[PDB]
């Protein structure tokens, strides 16, 4: 809920950054595919076009 | 791709820095050493040389010796 999401957002931040480093260090990406097969799918959707959409939604506000 | 000098099937950074072999459903997967997952299951941590096909110079590669694909 709001209380957990507002007190410890650094832990979700740590989870996303750790999943990012496991996805893009090329020696061990398949670690993420094996031990967390939906975090791998989340990052794979985010890499195949989600990053472009977040960049567009920021650059529209940038002008 | 990922480099593999000695052509044994393990990448170079895994051979230099650490790796292990886990079996998840009925399929074995060669993964680098994660000290949270692999230390609770009692797995072994291997290191070998990235440029010898067989680090002990015997006729069995490092990949066969760690994955069981060897003369029994
Ligand atoms: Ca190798
Ligand atoms: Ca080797």
């Amino acid at each position: 809920d709001i209380n957990f999401i507002k007190e410890n957002l650094t832990e979700f931040q740590h989870a996303f950054s750790l999943a990012f480093s496991y996805y893009f260090a090329p020696d061990h990406r398949t670690v993420l595919e094996l031990y967390a097969p939906d975090m791998f799918e989340y990052m794979n959707k985010l890499e195949k076009g989600g990053f472009e959409k977040i960049s567009e939604s920021l650059k529209k506000e940038g002008v | 791709t990922v480099p593999d000098r000695d052509n044994d099937g393990i990448p170079d950074s895994l051979e230099v820095e650490g790796y292990t072999v886990d079996v998840k459903n009925k399929r074995t997967f060669l993964s680098p050493w994660i000290s949270n997952i692999h230390e609770k299951k009692g797995l072994t941590k291997y290191k070998s040389s990235p440029e010898k096909w067989s680090t002990a110079s015997d006729p069995y590669s490092d990949f066969e010796k760690v994955t069981g694909r060897i003369d029994k």
